[PDB]
């Protein structure tokens, strides 16, 4: 199978910026290559194809062209519709296949997460699981680590992370960590710690209980 | 102006099969282009799936090529997929698209779940912060959504009188049901001296939990 390499995964740009995007193939495809958008929430539009040519009803902000096995497309004075995840695909050989997409996110200023962490409820412990829950709030940008220890041992089975989209209003992005224990093992141990690692911070952002307390 | 639109069950049991409709209008399906299915999967990876030619020949991904099969009806104008044996793997939203000149018109997507699950009302736990971590300006506080199917369960705070900072975070399979949570942050002497009430809708049970939030 064709294998396409989309650059990069994602970007954080402003209105009126330029951007570009890039494929490449792991074989030669000679012009036979397309562009898609997805808007978020949406579905599909094809953009370009022969890796050229505008489809009909597409604005010529938009542009593309390469040559061999790459590729770029350029969409100049970005508008606020054009915020959405942007795919190559080639089709000079069956199977038909697609790069990862590259995700257009809004540019915003660097912000730390509030991070905030909950010990199982009783009620929970009452059926039989335990269920500790971190969320890490509103931060910027999108790259961050959550790390668990129990009495300072680090813990990574029985995480489940769940992240939000880029939020409407102020553009930051949270993220859930919950890290499921039987009722058991959760009575069997003391300090529960999240250490969220971020790029707005030399050090992690640590927040803990004790189970014997209160 | 050439329109498609997809149709048929957004839920499949495992090793059932997969069917779905894509209904062509404003352009013909005997008269030009490959009409295709694409599916993307959860966390947005695409996959093309097939072709029927206006001709009326196929193409299959090798991938899919011994569990698929796309035919159509000329005199309604569809084209149609059928996908056997199919597992918690084809969860994906699908759809229809026509090739020619790049890939200009698409189907509105439709996702289809295959699961065994029955019908499940959510478990529903508070999250209030543990005693001793004394806070600052704001307080986060939330709800864990545990167990349920199908997913569309809906968090609201208080009436919607607060999206100061509601985060609400997409489900998650676990154990074959669905967890989801959501978070509300307020200022820090709005409680606990107000109420802080999370309300969790789940139409499919026909049920809605609510739980007032407490301290300690």
């Amino acid at each position: 199978d064709i294998l396409m390499t989309q650059s990069p995964s994602s970007m954080s740009v402003s209105l009126g910026d330029t951007v570009s995007i890039t494929c490449h193939s792991s074989q030669d495809i000679n012009s036979n290559i397309g562009w898609l958008q997805q808007k978020p929430g949406k579905s599909f539009k094809g953009l370009i194809y022969h890796g050229t040519n505008l489809d009909d009803e597409v604005p010529s902000r938009f542009s593309g062209s390469g040559s061999g096995a790459d590729y770029s497309l350029t969409i100049s004075s970005l508008e606020s519709e054009d915020f959405a995840d942007y795919y190559c695909v080639q089709y000079a050989q069956f199977p038909w296949t697609f790069g990862g997409g590259t995700k257009l996110e809004i540019k915003r200023a660097d912000a730390a997460p509030t991070v905030s962490i909950f010990p199982p409820s009783s009620e929970q412990l009452t059926s039989g699981g335990a269920s500790v829950v971190c969320f890490l709030n509103n931060f910027y940008p999108k790259d961050i680590n959550v790390k668990w220890k129990i009495d300072g041992s680090e813990r990574q089975n029985g995480v489940l992370n769940s992240w939000t989209d880029q939020d409407s209003k102020d553009s930051t992005y949270s993220m859930s960590s919950t890290l499921t224990l039987t009722k058991d093992e959760y009575e069997r141990h003391n300090s529960y710690t999240c250490e969220a690692t971020h790029k707005t911070s030399t050090s992690p952002i640590v927040k803990s209980f004790n189970r014997n307390e209160c | 102006d050439v329109q498609l639109q997809e149709s048929g069950p957004s839920l499949v049991k495992p090793s059932q099969s997969l069917s779905l409709t894509c209904t062509v209008t404003g352009y013909s399906i005997t008269s030009d282009f490959a009409w295709n299915w694409i599916r993307q999967f959860p966390g947005n990876k695409l996959e093309w799936m097939g072709y029927i030619s206006y001709s009326g020949n196929t193409r299959y991904n090798p991938s899919l090529k011994s569990r698929i099969s796309i035919t159509r009806d000329t005199s309604k104008n569809q084209f149609f997929l059928q996908l056997n044996s199919v597992t918690i793997e084809d969860t994906a939203t699908y759809y229809c698209v026509t090739a020619g000149r790049g890939f200009p018109y698409w189907g509105q997507g439709t996702l289809v779940t295959v699961s065994a699950a029955k019908t499940t009302p959510p478990s529903v736990y508070p999250l209030a912060p543990g005693c001793g971590d004394t806070t600052g300006s704001s307080v986060t506080l939330g709800c864990l959504v545990k167990g349920y199917f199908p997913e569309s369960v809906t968090v609201t705070w208080n009436s919607g009188s607060l999206s100061s900072s509601v985060h609400t975070f997409p489900a998650l399979l676990q154990s074959g049901l669905y967890t989801m949570s959501s978070s509300v942050t307020v200022p820090s002497s709005t409680w606990p001296s107000e109420t802080v009430t999370c309300s969790v809708a789940h139409p499919a049970s026909s049920t809605t939990v609510d739980k007032k939030l407490e301290p300690s």
